[PDB]
């Protein structure tokens, strides 16, 4: 639906 | 006229700062960074925290507010979260790889606080006429 969102990505 | 916006492409070149290329080991398993973004082409992944005992932290020439443009010939450049996490949770202890990534963009706004679509709004962005 919502594109326009970074991600939480913990590496 | 007015382009006060951030650009986008997916030049590294485009990206303001500097542009560096810095080694990662891979260490206890993955990195040890935090990077909110990756969702698609348009969106690309930045750091928004480099977690302490990671590699960014340790070797220093990576902090908080690097944008991440590729790693180790991989274009994660615009990766998409799924795909960019399957690498980055994949690795071993023990590797390497070459980032790709500027920094110059400032943490702002907490992308670390949910409940809307995260678009921080970064300051020392050009806003020209």
């Amino acid at each position: 639906r919502s594109s326009r969102t970074r991600r939480e990505t913990q590496v | 006229g007015a382009m006060g916006k951030p650009f986008f492409t997916r030049n590294p070149s485009e990206l303001k700062g500097k542009f560096i290329h810095t080694k990662l080991r891979k260490s206890s398993r993955g990195f040890g960074f935090t990077v909110v973004g990756g969702d698609e082409p348009d969106e690309f992944l930045q750091i928004k925290s480099l977690v302490l005992d990671g590699p960014a932290a340790l070797d220093g020439k990576m902090e908080t507010g690097d944008v991440i443009v590729s790693v180790n010939d991989t274009c994660v450049l615009g990766h998409t979260h799924a795909q960019v996490v399957k690498i980055f949770q994949s690795i071993p202890i023990g590797a390497s790889v070459d980032l790709e990534l500027c920094r110059g963009y400032p943490l702002p706004f907490d992308p670390d606080d949910p409940n809307t679509s995260l678009v921080t709004s970064v300051a020392i962005l050009d806003k020209e006429p």
